[PDB]
């Protein structure tokens, strides 16, 4: 375990948990809040 | 209805229990997917080639034929690919299962038991009670053998030394 | 649309256009192993950029001796 | 026990406020106490099941972390020294016990927890949590049941709690746990190697 | 290969495993598929409108 | 069966596209005949 | 000096899809006198 | 009619001819690697390869032929040096002669699938229409490939059944085919590692196979068929030019950083070899080992080898040439001859002066020398300026060690002007220019020119790629949209864009 490698496993997890997580928590959240009526 | 062996586990939907030494025990699942006849196929054989390296492996430490030369099991298998026997061997294997092919292909058709080569000379087992007891027996054995041929193995991996040699002086490291 | 002997063998092989998976089907499972072959790509990638400095795997010229 | 009055609709942490939709009172300790909204979008089974094992595990590591101090075992105390804590694990990872307990514990856990955790989401009979391990006929009364059933839950999150605390502990003076509580001041410490 | 007669109908889901629900995954017993898509996807709309001619024009 | 393909299809080329592709050549050759004669 | 064999691509690829153009010009002329 | 074009779009709901224009493309592309490969062993000269090697000769097909094992001819040489009495069939000409040969079966199948073009196979049994099962085709093709990629890594590259892939050494001095264990490591990624080359295609191979597998066995989905437009054979091309220009990029990539598979042998050394002075640090490293072992400076420098001097040269440097310097690089310096040998500059209190080299970036660089410290003790002026710090004035000497003029020392201004100029460029070497006239600028390597073609097909194909993916994804509206658009523009008129049922 290198510190570039180390540092590469904690860029995904930060990448995962600070952009992906919270935009799609969001996404899904305002989704199934503001729905669309389809009649 | 749980497995009777996993208290937390349902039963396998293909383990009704009609098979030997079916106790319902598959966490993974693999008789869900794959046919519990090849299956049970395989591991019969598994077990039996398992036996035979296990009694081999004892015989070969207590017993080695004068006409061969005196060393461990593990290490003549490199032996036997230079010499030619292993080849012999594996040759022969190979020609009594390219007709285990077309017993397979039979299994798969649905006209043969699993692991039923109707291989009994001696007429040990006729009576039906016996006859499955000594199935129950068979897989039991089996399965023992199964595990304690890859403990020989990597137990000479680990400490160069056979096994009633090790069972001799017993070093821990 | 004359028959052969190839065609006739090969016919089994193109008989199913338009046969599909009712519903999303394998898609799941197909996006994750898309995330795998990304993060493989991203992992060699920087490899290659020495972003990502591995032991024992020099990039280099050097590393052939 | 299962009274109504420790855990269920009744008695109701954070007072003032709304219980969760999702915590209806059913499952053990439920005292309402959702905040951050964790029981929306988390099924109830995959998290009962994780404050379980997490508990248990907590448990067994917190008995560790008092016995190790105490007690070694013959044999381990030579290979490793006076380590424990966070010096334990790097030694133990190279000496082959580290190596054989995670290979030991993964596999029970593939073959035991895994099937499991698919039948238990899936809608199986099989509670979170639930093994059937019940050697001595332990606990065949239902309302002795219900009292371990709660008390464990309690006890595994004051396991995990107290896991944590003396994992920090170590981080910072660099004693165990016996060794922490007759230490009190936290002038003369050692050097903690992670 | 896989068992003939399986079918996410009569499997119960309550009994699945790690290499059944891998299956699952993975597209099998996948007897369900006997629909088809119906559709050209290559049919280029052909539908032309013709404007009325004004008196101007 | 070996005969009318259905896919046989007319090619068209008015005369402003002529003029058009003649221009683009020779004006190509203007510009490239200087750099591929040295 | 100049080097040689640029004479024949010049020439080559002046011609070459000069004669393309053209050809298609004359069939689709000849194909639309024939539609009349 | 159909515009000029479109001209290729009668076989898009075509199999047979689809087939047949695919197998004439197939021809033509194998006649064209026999015809170049005719041609370069017309035009190759394997007398020395040391100083002219096939990169300096404008060899394009031949280092991808001696990459993965065919080296000898059957005029008796191969491009090792060696001498090879039985060459075999699988030489040069005999891989020409068989793309060759390969290109007219093509031909002629192709030939055969456009005349029979209505087959039973290419119909649709529930339709009857013409149509392809692409998902299973692709199925079978991905199959396929990771068969040939598997064989290809375990048996051609590890040499259990072939001749294995060309490994060099650092510095391009002894390379050669050999077999290439693989290694299953971290260090399979080193890109560098030739193993990695035979454990990817293995593993790679497994995993193609397995997909293909899974790809016949398992339809898609109603979501993606719907989505990609499975249906249309156009999102096939437009996913495969994807697929190509990645590849195409990769390759560039790798051929102009270098890798394994682009030793320097064939394809020449790369322009940061000549930035980061890695020749010229590897050559300085043996002459102070040599130094250190009690020689002196002409035996240090006579114990260079010439091919390694020779890669210590900015005309070697493939970021040197031109667009349109056309030809091999022996038409531009010229063919080398012998090398002169290592030039050291004295003043005339003997201290040492370095020429400070010539940047890539440059077409025309000043002549200055440096001292140890890095202080301009001496140049040449630019072309008749009034000077302070020229040859003349400081009177610079100039003595060889190694080469062809080791022990000889020039002192006559203009002498030692000519070689400043010349050791400017990097080592002193001899070329021959009246026979090919070369005229005196650059020119760059296969490597370089490689890498300016596959960057702009690359390039291009992202172009062809937007194209037909468009043309997949908006079939409905090849010919114009209909009146059903104006409702749909009309701001805020439904809630979700393009979707009737959601009107407010
Ligand atoms: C999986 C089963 C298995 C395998 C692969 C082998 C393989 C081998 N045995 Mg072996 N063996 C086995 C079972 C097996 N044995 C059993 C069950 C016995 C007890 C009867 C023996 C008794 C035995 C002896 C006494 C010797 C070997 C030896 C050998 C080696 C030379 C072959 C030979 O002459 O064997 C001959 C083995 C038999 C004829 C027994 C076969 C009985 C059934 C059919 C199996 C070879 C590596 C020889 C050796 O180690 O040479 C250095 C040797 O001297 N074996
Ligand atoms: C002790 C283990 C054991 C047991 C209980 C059985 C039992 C059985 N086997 Mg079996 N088998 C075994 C080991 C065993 N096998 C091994 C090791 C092999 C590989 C050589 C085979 C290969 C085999 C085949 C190919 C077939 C069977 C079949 C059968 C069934 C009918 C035959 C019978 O009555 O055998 C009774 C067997 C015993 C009582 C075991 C005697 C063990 C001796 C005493 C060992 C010798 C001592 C030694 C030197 C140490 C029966 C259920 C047949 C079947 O499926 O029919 C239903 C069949 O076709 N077996
Ligand atoms: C999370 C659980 C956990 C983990 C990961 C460990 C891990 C470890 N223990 Mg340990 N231990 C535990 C719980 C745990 N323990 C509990 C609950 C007890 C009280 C019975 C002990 C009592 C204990 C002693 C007395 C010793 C260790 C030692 C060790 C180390 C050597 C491995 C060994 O022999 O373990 C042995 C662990 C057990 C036998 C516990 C098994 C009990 C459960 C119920 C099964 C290793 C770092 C040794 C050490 O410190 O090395 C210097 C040592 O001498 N353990
Ligand atoms: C002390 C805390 C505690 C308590 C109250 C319980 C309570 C329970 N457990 Mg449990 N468990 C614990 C710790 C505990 N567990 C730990 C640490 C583990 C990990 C090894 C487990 C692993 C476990 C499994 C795998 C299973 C249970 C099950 C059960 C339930 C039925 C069994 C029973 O009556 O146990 C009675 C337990 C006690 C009276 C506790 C005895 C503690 C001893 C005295 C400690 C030994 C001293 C030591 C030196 C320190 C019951 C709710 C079963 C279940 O879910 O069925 C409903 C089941 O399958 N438990
Ligand atoms: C119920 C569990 C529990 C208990 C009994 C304690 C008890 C204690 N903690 Mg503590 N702690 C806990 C959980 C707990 N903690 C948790 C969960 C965390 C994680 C946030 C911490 C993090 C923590 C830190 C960071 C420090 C303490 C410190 C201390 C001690 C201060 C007195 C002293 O040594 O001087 C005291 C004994 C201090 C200490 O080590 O002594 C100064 C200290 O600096 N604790
Ligand atoms: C990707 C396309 C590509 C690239 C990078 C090169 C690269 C090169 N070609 Mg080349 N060539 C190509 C396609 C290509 N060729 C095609 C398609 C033809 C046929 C028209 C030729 C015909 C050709 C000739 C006739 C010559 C080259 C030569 C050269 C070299 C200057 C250089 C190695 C020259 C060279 O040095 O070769 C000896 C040379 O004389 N090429
Ligand atoms: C795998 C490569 C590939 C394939 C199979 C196709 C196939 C097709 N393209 Mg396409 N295209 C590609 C790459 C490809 N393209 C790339 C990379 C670009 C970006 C430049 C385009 C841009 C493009 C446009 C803009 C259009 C097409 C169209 C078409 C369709 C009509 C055929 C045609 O234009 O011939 C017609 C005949 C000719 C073009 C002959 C003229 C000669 C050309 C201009 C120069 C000669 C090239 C030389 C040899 C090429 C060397 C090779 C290494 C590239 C056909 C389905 C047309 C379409 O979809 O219509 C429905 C259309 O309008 N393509
Ligand atoms: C996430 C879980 C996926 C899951 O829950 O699937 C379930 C979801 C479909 O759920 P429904 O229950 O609506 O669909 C019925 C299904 O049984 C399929 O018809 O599948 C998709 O939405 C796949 C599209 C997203 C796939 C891309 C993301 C996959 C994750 C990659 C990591
Ligand atoms: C490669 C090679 C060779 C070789 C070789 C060979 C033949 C190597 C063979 C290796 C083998 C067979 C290893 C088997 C291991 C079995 C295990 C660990 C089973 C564990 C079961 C457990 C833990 C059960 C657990 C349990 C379960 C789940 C159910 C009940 C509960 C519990 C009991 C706890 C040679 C010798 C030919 C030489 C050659 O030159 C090189
Ligand atoms: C990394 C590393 C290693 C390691 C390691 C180890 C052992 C890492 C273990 C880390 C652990 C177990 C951390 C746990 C922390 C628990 C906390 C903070 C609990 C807080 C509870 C709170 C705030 C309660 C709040 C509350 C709530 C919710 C509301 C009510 C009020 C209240 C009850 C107060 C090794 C051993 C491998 C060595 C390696 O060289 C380095
Ligand atoms: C100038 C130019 C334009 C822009 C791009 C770029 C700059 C790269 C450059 C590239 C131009 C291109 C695409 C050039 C293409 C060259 C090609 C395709 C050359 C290929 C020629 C093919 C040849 C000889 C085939 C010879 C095969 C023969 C006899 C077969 C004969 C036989 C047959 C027919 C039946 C069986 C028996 C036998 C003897 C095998």
């Amino acid at each position: 375990m290198t510190p570039s490698l180390s540092a590469f496993i904690n860029s995904l997890l930060l990448g995962l948990f600070v952009v992906v997580i919270p935009i799609g928590a969001a996404l899904f959240l305002v989704s199934q809040s503001d729905r669309v009526t389809r009649t | 209805d749980f497995s009777a062996a996993v208290p937390f586990l349902k039963r396998p939907s293909n383990l009704d229990g009609t098979l030997a030494g079916d106790v319902g025990f598959d966490p993974l699942g693999f008789s869900d997917v794959f046919d519990l006849r090849v299956l049970r196929e395989a591991e019969l054989k598994h077990g039996r080639f398992a036996m035979l390296a296990v009694l081999g492996f004892l015989v070969q430490e207590v017993y080695t034929f004068p006409f061969f030369p005196k060393m461990a099991p593990v290490d003549a298998h490199d032996y036997f690919v230079t010499q030619g026997g292993g080849s012999q061997i594996i040759f022969w294997i190979s020609f009594v299962e390219i007709f285990g092919v077309v017993a397979l292909f039979e299994l798969i058709q649905g006209k043969r038991d699993a692991g039923d080569f109707a291989f009994d000379p001696l007429g040990l087992g006729k009576d039906e009670a016996t006859l499955a007891r000594y199935k129950v027996a068979e897989i039991k054995h089996a399965r023992l053998a199964m595990i304690a041929i890859g403990g020989f193995i990597h137990q000479f991996w680990v400490t160069k030394q056979t096994v009633l040699e090790q069972l001799g002086n017993f070093q821990s490291l | 649309a004359l028959r052969t002997r190839l065609g006739e063998l090969l016919r089994p092989l193109n008989s199913e256009y338009g046969k599909v998976a009712p519903g999303w089907g394998t898609t799941p499972i197909m996006g994750f192993v898309m995330l795998l072959f990304f993060l493989f790509l991203l992992i060699i990638l920087q490899i290659y950029n020495s972003s990502l400095i591995i032991e024992n795997v020099d990039v280099d010229w050097a590393s052939l001796g | 026990y299962k009274d109504g009055i420790i855990q269920g609709l009744g008695v109701e942490a954070i007072p003032g406020a709304g219980r969760p939709a999702n915590l209806d009172g059913t499952l053990v300790g439920d005292v309402g106490f959702d905040p951050l909204g964790f029981s929306n979008w988390l099924d109830l089974r995959w998290a009962r099941e994780a404050e379980i094992k997490h508990g248990r595990v907590a448990m067994l590591a917190a008995t560790g972390m008092i016995v190790q101090d105490a007690y070694k075992f013959p044999g381990f105390e030579g290979e490793f020294g006076g380590a424990a804590m966070m010096k334990l694990h790097n030694l133990a990872v190279e000496q082959g016990a580290m190596q054989q307990l995670l290979l030991w514990l993964g596999l029970l856990e593939i073959i035991s927890g895994v099937p499991a955790i698919i039948q238990t989401l899936n809608g199986s009979e099989r509670q979170p949590g639930d093994f059937g391990f019940d050697p001595l006929n332990c606990g065949a009364n239902p309302d002795t049941l219900a009292r371990r059933q709660l008390t464990e839950l309690k006890n595994g999150r004051l396991a995990m709690i107290a896991v944590g605390g003396m994992v920090h502990h170590y981080l910072l003076v660099g004693r165990g746990p016996i060794e922490f509580i007759t230490n009190i001041p936290n002038f003369k410490n050692p050097l903690p190697p992670f | 290969k896989p068992r003939a007669d399986l079918d996410r109908a009569m499997m119960d889901p309550a009994r699945d495993t790690v290499v059944s629900s891998l299956y699952k995954s993975l597209g099998g017993a996948l007897d369900k598929t006997a629909v088809y898509d119906e559709e050209d996807q290559l049919l280029i709309l052909s539908d032309m409108e013709t404007f009325p001619e004004t008196e101007l024009g | 069966m070996s005969g009318p393909n259905p896919n046989k299809q007319p090619v068209e080329l008015n005369r402003t596209s002529l003029f058009w592709g003649l221009l683009l050549i020779f004006v190509l050759a203007v510009l490239f005949s200087s750099y591929f004669f040295n | 000096n100049v080097s040689v064999a640029a004479y024949l691509a010049v020439l080559l690829g002046t011609f070459i899809p000069v004669v393309f153009l053209l050809t298609l010009y004359i069939q689709s002329e000849s194909r639309k006198a024939a539609e009349t | 009619g159909l515009p000029w074009y479109r001209v290729h779009t009668v076989v898009l709901n075509d199999p047979g001819r689809l087939i047949a224009v695919h197998l004439m493309h197939t021809a033509l592309v194998a006649g064209w690697a026999g015809s170049m490969a005719l041609y370069e062993l017309a035009v190759f000269d394997p007398s020395d390869p040391v100083l002219n090697p096939m990169w300096r000769q404008g060899m394009f097909v031949m280092p991808f032929m001696a990459r993965i094992g065919v080296t000898d001819s059957w005029g008796g040489w191969s491009v090792t040096g060696e001498s090879v009495a039985n060459p075999g069939f699988w030489s040069f000409e005999g891989v020409a002669l068989a793309h060759i040969g390969l290109s007219g079966l093509l031909f002629l199948a192709a030939v055969w699938h456009w005349v029979y073009w209505d087959l039973e196979l290419f119909r649709d049994p529930r339709t009857g229409n013409p149509a392809l099962d692409l998902p299973k085709i692709f199925g079978i093709h991905l199959l396929l490939s990771g068969v040939l990629c598997f064989g290809f890594g375990a048996f051609h590259v590890t040499g259990a059944w072939g001749p294995g892939i060309w490994v060099s050494d650092a510095y391009g001095i002894t390379g050669k085919v050999q077999p290439v264990a693989p290694a299953w490591g971290a260090e399979g990624f080193n890109p560098f590692n030739p193993s990695g080359v035979a454990s990817h295609h293995i593993a790679a191979g497994i995993l193609g196979f397995l997909a293909g597998i899974f790809h016949i066995a398992v339809r898609p989905p109603q979501r993606l068929y719907r989505a990609l437009r499975m249906g249309n054979i156009e999102t096939v091309l437009s996913s495969s030019i994807a697929a190509v220009f990645w590849s195409a990029f990769i390759t560039t990539g790798t051929m102009w950083y270098g890798s394994a598979t682009t030793p320097i042998e064939l394809f020449g050394p790369t322009r940061y070899q000549w930035d980061s002075g890695y020749f010229q640090q590897e050559i300085e490293r043996r002459v102070e080992n040599s130094l250190n072992e009690g020689l002196n400076l002409s035996e240090a420098w006579s114990r260079i080898p010439d091919k390694l001097a020779f890669y210590d040269y900015i005309g070697n440097n493939p970021a040197k040439g031109g667009l349109f310097r056309a030809g091999p690089m022996n038409k531009g310096d010229g063919i080398a001859e012998a090398w002169l040998g290592h030039p050291i500059f004295q003043d005339k209190e003997g201290k040492e002066l370095t020429v400070r080299r010539m940047p890539a970036f440059f077409e025309t660089f000043p002549v200055i020398l440096v001292d140890k410290d890095g202080i301009i003790r001496a140049d040449i002026p630019f072309r008749r300026a009034e000077s302070k710090y020229s040859i003349e004035q400081v009177g610079v000497t100039v003595s060889f060690y190694g080469g062809k003029l080791n022990g000889q020392v020039f002192k006559d201004a203009p002498t030692v002007k000519k070689y400043a100029r010349k050791a400017q460029l990097g080592e002193v070497l001899e070329f021959d220019r009246t026979t090919l006239e070369s005229d005196g600028v650059f020119r760059s390597s296969p490597r370089g020119w490689y890498t300016f073609g596959h960057a702009n097909f690359a390039l291009l194909f992202f172009l062809g790629h937007l194209w037909h993916g468009s043309r997949t994804l908006f079939r409905d509206v090849f010919s114009g949209i209909g009146a059903e658009v104006t409702e749909q523009v009309e701001f805020g008129a439904f809630q979700k864009l393009g979707d009737r049922s959601t009107k407010k």
